[PDB]
């Protein structure tokens, strides 16, 4: 269940190692925009919060 | 650069590049305006001499 678009979630992701590889085996995303990374480059960057 | 493709991290460095080359047209230009005074000065030393 998503919340609805007026009173959205907030997941704070702490402390993890982040393997976005995954993240690629849901469907085809209608979209899928980064916009200030580049998202083959995810796998070897620190991210705060 | 380890955050953006070579064809989306062209754009921002050249940026950077354009700004900074700027930089040291200021300083080169100075440095010939002020090397003619020091220069003026040398003259009148030397013909005081």
């Amino acid at each position: 269940r998503f919340a609805s678009v007026y009173a959205w979630n907030r997941k704070r992701i702490s402390n993890c190692v982040a393997d976005y590889s995954v993240l690629y085996n849901f469907a085809p995303f209608f979209a899928f925009k980064c916009y200030g990374v580049s998202p083959t480059k995810l796998n070897d960057l620190c991210f705060t919060n | 650069l380890s955050r953006l493709d070579p064809p989306e991290a062209e754009v921002q460095i050249d940026r950077l590049i354009t700004g900074r080359l700027q930089s040291l047209q200021t300083y080169v230009t100075q440095q010939l305006i002020r090397a003619a005074e020091i220069r003026a000065s040398a003259n009148l030393a030397a013909t005081k001499m």
